[PDB]
């Protein structure tokens, strides 16, 4: 998988061209921002597990899914699904912090879709709770980092879906 | 240490110390003197922290100093100040390091269960070295006070 | 108890091994649902991907019968 | 130093091959005793 | 990367970052600034390095352009500028990424089995790499050659 | 042929092996199943 | 797999028969052409790397192959591309002194159109790369054993192919 | 059967064959002719040698030709005369192949849970065999019957 | 294995102590002297090959071990050499880096005597070798880098024999 | 392990020596026996679970072993003496095929009294079977390999008495 | 301690048993070599300490044991390593005298490797200088009871090992 | 038992080398700090009783200990466990004197720990008390022998925990 940086060494090795004045100016827009993405990431991860809890609480559970029928009845669904939610979180921070989706279109999306269709698992509850989850994170990170968790978060949903 | 990181992740591949490895640990030992002085700094103001953080936890948290807590009792709150002293000794260890390694083997590994075997509120613990990690952050610069807090905060969550 | 039917290709880009690697560069093979996950996770991590994956064994139901 | 030892042993290392070896390990490898194939190729080889 | 050798070891753990990994996390950027340069002036040296560097190889080694040479020849001289172009191209995607990934994972991890089948020489390839980490810091200040030693050291470190 | 390394963990040293050293061995029998083809399948089968 | 006598063995067996007059002159066919399978097997095996060296040289090297954007850019996937080579000359080897492609579809041929379609690897070339090893074998074994050596390289290239 | 192990048993050393394995293949033609003329030898009294080890079996065990055995009736001692013919052609096939592996994938593997399920005497299948050799042994030369003696003595065993 | 950072605070853990003076005047000599281990560490690597070179030249060839009933006779017993070496180099190369012995007595020195007394080996030729290491390391280094990385390889040496 | 021709090969290459008239003598003793021992190995082979049958019944079964209190009483233990039974044959064989006891001695004969020690298995009994299968070979195999068969049958029997 | 006779008397005794032909057959073949362990006895007492030099010349001294570092060297270790030798020369003597190892069971190897494990000892040179003793006996006795002589030294040898 | 001097000479004769620059440093090393090691050394002679008390008053007694169901109740549990301060203090002394702790390793520390287990002693307070000694020690002997003086007690208390 890439980050910014790999992305535009192996992006520009396939042609074989030296990094040039473009090169070096996307090279200084990732540098100039992934400080933010320090903190963004420290934050997450020390608020990890009020995350999910928020995100289940506004998105999943109160609901029929926990209710005896949904998918997530029985405490086996219920650990299953937020042991789910959990690696999204994890995955989405690791793509904020490497400033490219490879990582979740590599360890994440691979394999996920078609295994959520032989399972049974509600997409569209899974999508609306990858958008609680993206709520919280841009409440507790602050602007300075919200738009770059969110695209993210936005890139998972879409694969998703 | 991040020495003790970066030396053994070059030994699993049967090379030398990385060019990659050959920074870092160049930063580690330039901020060594801040973190010398920070680790000082703490230690000095050791017994105000921990009083003043037991005081912001027994007002946030006063259930776990009544009857039926589990810090009911003179020496059942010096147990608990104790383990918020030791708390800050392993904070200081880890900013002296210069990674969390040390105070991850030292108390937080299995931590989970010595205090539900001892039935005492783990999030009650977590607020205690918040107040803890406010109390110091109030006695240093902001380059510092983000130094230690940081430290503080990777307290807070593993003990959750 | 429940054994997923999957197909994957996952090729080793670190140490280009040198004997009879044909038969571990795509497979079928029968998963538990208790170790799907780790061996799916291994593919990922390995870099090659899963072609498909059928539940094959059980119900979509679960409830009683998932234990084993 | 040393605080703590295993002990030694007495091992006996492969210099080389020579097919002898290499047809008795083959064969001892599976535990199945010479081949009908197999009993030629000693035929030969104590031939030459 | 940087980045991606420590989110590496992160998912191989199944574990967020640590607090002693994003220090070095936020220390790889910071210099980032002056390290851009760094790379940018053997950026703009490319076609000028190696063209020197042919001569500075090809006479301390005379037999690579002799008639029992592998680079006999005129478009067989080419080759060997062309793979000088090549490693000098990837050391320099390296230094502007930090750890030992644009070069080990491109045209380092197999130099040997390229060569199994290829039949040019592993020992000239080490002052090969030796001369052009030597013709290549002095149009750096030492400032900057602190900077750019260990990058260059790795090739004639790995290749050994 | 390069040193066959041995990759080790954080716990352990990575060790390097020459070549030669292993070329001049018992060489390794080994045992390998060939059965994924298509197992619901379509290739030459057989038992094998 | 099967070789050319316990081909005849099998389909003998299959049927519950004897072994007749045509499964003799085929056991004789075979046996007479043992010696020559035999010396093109050593020729081989002793020049087999400066098989590969003369087939990479004649097909796949000094192209847009070895070039950035090439399947065969970068050490490893050289490396690869040339471990892949030795193996069809080995497998190939191994075909002509068993006087059969049964292993050939066994063991080289069963998902390898499959796994290269996967990973991007160019047929043609390695179908042009196969043909050069079988040149240089031609070439090397003489007349004896040329064209049984070449039917097996044919056999790999028609199965790639 | 010879190659098929041989060429199994390199790959299986991810090498080359060995200039020692090829020496069986070697072997193997030089006696291929010799084989062929003891495969023709024995194939042209099949039903000779099933006669004669049909007396020496029946005479050997009244208990399989008692109203208790399974060869009570002269339909299934006819089919007692086929399966002798069944082993003699698996020899035969034996013989001629080199290896015992024909015989093995025909009539060995399994003929336990066959011989149980048909409520048959494998000791008395033994003695067959042996009558089967000894009449073979008989009819063909000892040099050339060292070696089918190895065959039958081998499927003797197998049975057993 | 420990470094002295660690060590320290090992130390200063069991018996249940802040950091005093004492613990920052080590900490502080060693972060003083963590800039010279670095740059020797990196002259130890580069000349590596070189080093191992002239130490078997100076100490182990030309003498018993080269003719025929030495341990290092023919080859593969001499290529077991700069293997065995290149080890005691790489480490306490780690050694005057993370300067502590350590890592000296729990990866590399710990159980070589049972194995070299079970393998052959001669210890003393062994230990010879290291000194001629040690001298080359010292005369490439600097004058006072030479010391500490002679501090390393002669505790290497002392802990072999 | 080691045979005839490997051990006197390396007795040589210790030494530096090249191989002279005595060493061709003891090949030319080793070669000239060559025969007899693989016919020996294919009767052996043939004949193996007969010859362990008549072993047990002269030897070890109709006695106080296989009653209650014995050793080899029960179907596990008499499985494991029969298996034991067949491992000293066939390593007996292997002996006799390669002209040494090294073969015995490094996979046999280590740790094998300790284990019968350990476990309680009558080493005099199993002596006693040694000597029954060396009796049942040497009548089986006739003149031509009946001494050689039997030595090793006797090293076998020695070592663990 | 036990001798053959002995042994075959307690194999008795503990089924109860009178001596049968067996019994008998066994102490006639022991009676038959009576005399010929007793020659070979007195052979090696009167030649004890040139057996134990010629051993030591043969398999130890001129060496890296006897050289700094070696674990020969010094005159204690010396010492120490030929009182060795001679413990083993005179307990083989006893167990080739009563033809039954149950005394260098008893009074030898047991715990004898795991004291020299202890005390670092290279079991891999005692197994040396203990079959150079081997062939010294074997030269010094003759035909008559070379292997008698031999059987023991090889029972010390595997022991050990 | 070994020291500065005699360890140097080992450590040069096991490598059978002679005192070159390096071991004849170490040895005027050790040569320029003797009057300081004497001159502490005879100040804890002098102060020995004095040292004992202070510490047994700073860190024992006048707490649970002393009372009934501590170990240091009655008079012979507390003559006994002041006898052993008396031990660690007079080996600490003389490993300061020697300037190496082998007299530690080998009289002190070897099977303590198993031995304190056994009896039910304190090891966490003997190692209190054992840095209780160390603080009046280098409190007596002053700045010149404080640090040498501190180390071995450091590694006497590391070895106990
Ligand atoms: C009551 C004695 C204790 C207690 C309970 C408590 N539970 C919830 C919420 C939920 N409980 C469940 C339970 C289950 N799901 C299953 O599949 C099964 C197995 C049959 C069980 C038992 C679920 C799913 C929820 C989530 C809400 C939902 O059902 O949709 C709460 C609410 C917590 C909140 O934050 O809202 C509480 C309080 N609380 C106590 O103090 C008792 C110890
Ligand atoms: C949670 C918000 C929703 C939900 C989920 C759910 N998932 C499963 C089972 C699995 N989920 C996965 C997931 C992944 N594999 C990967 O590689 C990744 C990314 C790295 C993911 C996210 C897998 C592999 C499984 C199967 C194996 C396993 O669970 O160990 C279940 C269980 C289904 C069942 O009962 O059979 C559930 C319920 N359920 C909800 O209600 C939410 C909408
Ligand atoms: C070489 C002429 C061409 C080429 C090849 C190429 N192959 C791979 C990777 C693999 N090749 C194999 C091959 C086999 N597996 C088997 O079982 C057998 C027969 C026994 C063969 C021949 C497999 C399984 C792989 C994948 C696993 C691995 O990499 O070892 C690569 C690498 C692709 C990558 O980077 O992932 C390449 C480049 N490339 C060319 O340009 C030639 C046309
Ligand atoms: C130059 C200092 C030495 C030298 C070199 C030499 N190289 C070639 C040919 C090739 N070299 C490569 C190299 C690479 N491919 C990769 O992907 C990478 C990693 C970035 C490398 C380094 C390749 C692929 C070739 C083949 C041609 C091609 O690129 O298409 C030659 C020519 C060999 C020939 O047979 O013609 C030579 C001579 N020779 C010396 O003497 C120097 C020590
Ligand atoms: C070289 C100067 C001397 C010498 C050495 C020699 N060593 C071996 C074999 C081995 N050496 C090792 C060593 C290590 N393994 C480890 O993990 C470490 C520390 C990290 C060490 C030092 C081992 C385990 C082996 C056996 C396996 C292997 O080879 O890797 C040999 C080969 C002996 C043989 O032929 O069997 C030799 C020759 N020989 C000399 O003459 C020098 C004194
Ligand atoms: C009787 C219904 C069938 C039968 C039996 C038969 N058995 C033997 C000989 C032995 N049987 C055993 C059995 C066991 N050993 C055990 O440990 C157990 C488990 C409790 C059993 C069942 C043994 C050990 C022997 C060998 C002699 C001995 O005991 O010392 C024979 C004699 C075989 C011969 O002499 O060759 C026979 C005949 N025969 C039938 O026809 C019945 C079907
Ligand atoms: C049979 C004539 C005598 C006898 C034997 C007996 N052996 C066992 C158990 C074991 N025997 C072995 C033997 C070997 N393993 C090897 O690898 C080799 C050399 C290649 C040998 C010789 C082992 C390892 C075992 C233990 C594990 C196992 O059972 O497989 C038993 C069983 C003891 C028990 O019940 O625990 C017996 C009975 N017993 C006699 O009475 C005969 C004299
Ligand atoms: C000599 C050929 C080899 C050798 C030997 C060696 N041994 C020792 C020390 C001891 N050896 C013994 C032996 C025995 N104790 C017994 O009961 C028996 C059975 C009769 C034996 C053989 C013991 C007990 C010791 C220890 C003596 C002690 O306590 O000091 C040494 C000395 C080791 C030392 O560290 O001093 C040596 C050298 N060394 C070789 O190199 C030869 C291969
Ligand atoms: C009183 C008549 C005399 C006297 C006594 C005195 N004792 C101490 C201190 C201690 N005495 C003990 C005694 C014991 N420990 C035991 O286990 C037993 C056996 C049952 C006895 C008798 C101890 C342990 C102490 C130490 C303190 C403690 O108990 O924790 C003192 C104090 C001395 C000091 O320096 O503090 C005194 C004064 N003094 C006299 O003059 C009387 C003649
Ligand atoms: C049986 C196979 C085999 C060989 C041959 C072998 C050789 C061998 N040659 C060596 C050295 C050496 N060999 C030579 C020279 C030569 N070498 C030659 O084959 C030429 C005839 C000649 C040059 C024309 C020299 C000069 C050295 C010293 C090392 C050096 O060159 O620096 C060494 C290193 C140890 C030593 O110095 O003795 C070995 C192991 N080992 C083996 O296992």
């Amino acid at each position: 998988m890439q980050d910014a940086i790999t992305a535009v060494i192996n992006n520009y090795d396939v042609q074989g061209k030296y990094l040039d004045g473009a090169a070096l100016d996307k090279l200084k827009a990732y540098f100039t921002t992934g400080a933010v993405r320090v903190r963004a990431a420290a934050v997450i991860s020390s608020n990890a597990t009020t995350i999910i809890k928020e995100a289940a609480a506004k998105a999943l559970i109160y609901s029929d899914l926990t209710r005896p029928g949904g998918n997530m009845y029985t405490t086996r669904r219920y650990a299953a699904c937020i042991r789910d939610m959990d690696y999204f979180l994890r995955y989405a921070t690791y793509a904020m912090l490497a400033g490219d989706p490879s990582i979740l279109d590599e360890r994440v999306l691979n394999g996920l879709k078609e295994t959520y269709n032989s399972l049974g698992v509600p997409i569209a509850a899974t999508v609306g709770g990858i958008q609680a989850m993206k709520e919280v994170v841009g409440g507790l990170v602050g602007p300075d980092a919200a738009k770059e968790a969110s695209i993210y978060f936005d890139y998972l949903s879409s694969g998703l879906s | 240490s991040v020495l003790t990181k970066a030396i053994v992740n070059a030994d699993a591949e049967a090379r030398y110390l990385s060019p990659g490895e050959l920074d870092r640990i160049k930063s580690f030992v330039a901020s060594g003197e801040r973190r010398l002085r920070i680790a000082q700094t703490l230690t000095e103001a050791r017994e105000r922290i921990v009083k003043q953080a037991g005081d912001q936890l027994f007002q946030i948290r006063p259930d776990v100093v009544s009857p039926g807590g589990n810090a009911y009792g003179e020496k059942m709150t010096a147990l608990c100040l104790r383990d918020l002293d030791y708390y800050l000794r392993l904070v200081t260890y880890g900013i002296v390091a210069g990674d969390v390694t040390p105070i991850e083997e030292i108390g937080i590994i299995g931590v989970k269960e010595m205090y539900n075997s001892l039935q005492t509120p783990i999030p009650a613990v977590a607020e205690g070295v918040r107040a803890m990690k406010n109390v110091a952050t109030s006695l240093l610069s902001g380059d510092d006070a983000a130094e230690a807090g940081f430290y503080f905060d990777y307290l807070v969550g593993a003990m959750q | 108890s429940r054994y997923f039917k999957v197909t994957a290709c996952i090729p080793s880009l670190k140490r280009v091994r040198t004997g009879r690697e044909l038969q571990n560069t795509f497979f079928t093979k029968l998963v538990p649902y208790e170790n799907w996950f780790t061996e799916q996770q291994r593919i990922q991590k390995a870099g090659g991907k899963v072609l498909s994956v059928k539940l094959f064994t059980g119900v979509q139901g679960a409830n009683t019968g998932v234990g084993a | 130093s040393i605080r703590g030892t295993s002990g030694s042993t007495v091992a006996r290392p492969r210099l080389f091959r020579t097919v002898m070896t290499e047809t008795i390990n083959g064969i001892n490898a599976e535990d199945r005793y010479p081949n009908s194939g197999e009993v030629s190729q000693l035929d030969q080889f104590f031939g030459d | 990367s940087v980045v991606l050798t420590t989110i590496m070891n992160a998912d191989q753990q199944l574990r967020y970052p640590s607090v002693g990994e994003l220090e070095q996390i936020k220390n790889f950027m910071e210099d980032s600034a002056l390290r851009l340069k760094v790379a940018k002036t053997l950026s703009d040296a490319n076609d000028r390095v190696v063209k020197q560097a042919s001569a500075g190889l090809f006479q301390r080694r005379p037999d690579l352009n002799n008639p029992g040479g592998n680079a006999y020849g005129e478009k067989r001289l080419g080759s060997c500028i062309r793979d000088l172009g090549w490693y000098y191209r990837l050391i320099t995607y390296s230094i502007v990424a930090g750890n030992n990934e644009p070069v080990e994972r491109i045209g380092l991890t197999g130099i040997f089995e390229m060569y199994r089948v290829l039949e040019v020489p592993i020992p000239a390839m080490i002052e090969s790499m030796r001369l052009l980490k030597k013709e290549a810091l002095e149009l750096l200040s030492p400032a900057e050659a602190e900077i750019a030693a260990p990058y260059f050291d790795y090739v004639i470190g790995a290749m050994q | 042929p390069a040193d066959i390394v041995r990759p080790s963990s954080e716990d352990r040293p990575g060790l390097t092996l020459p070549y030669i050293y292993k070329l001049s061995a018992d060489s390794l029998t080994t045992f390998k199943m060939t059965a994924i083809y298509g197992a619901d399948g379509r290739p030459k089968v057989n038992l094998s």
